[PDB]
């Protein structure tokens, strides 16, 4: 004859997150930046001969 | 008519590089035996991907 309970009183849970980041960065560009690839002599010749 | 028309030409270099790359990853993680536990740290890049 006896009867459950219509829910059973659970224990609560508290909960604590903590997430840091930190970022750093450097960017250097310095210097002389010359051509590589330059134009080189040239030669031609042409006749008739007839 | 007999002759001739030619020449050359020609290109000069004097390219030079040089390159270095480091890297260190060190990730740690926290799990239970016979669990899982997953990490990510990074990004997301969208990608069409369709039927």
């Amino acid at each position: 004859l006896a009867t459950p309970s219509p829910f059973d009183m659970e224990k609560m849970v508290w909960l604590d997150v903590n997430i840091l980041e930190i970022r750093k960065s450097v960017l250097e560009n310095f210097g002389v930046d010359w051509s590589k690839q330059i134009p080189g002599p040239f030669a031609a010749f042409g006749k008739d001969f007839v | 008519n007999f002759g001739i028309i030619t020449g050359v030409l020609s290109t000069i270099n004097f390219a030079l590089s040089n390159g270095d790359a480091y890297l260190i990853a060190n990730p740690q993680l926290s799990a239970r035996s016979g669990g899982r536990t997953d990490f990510l740290a990074g990004g997301q890049v969208p990608i069409l991907q369709a039927l």
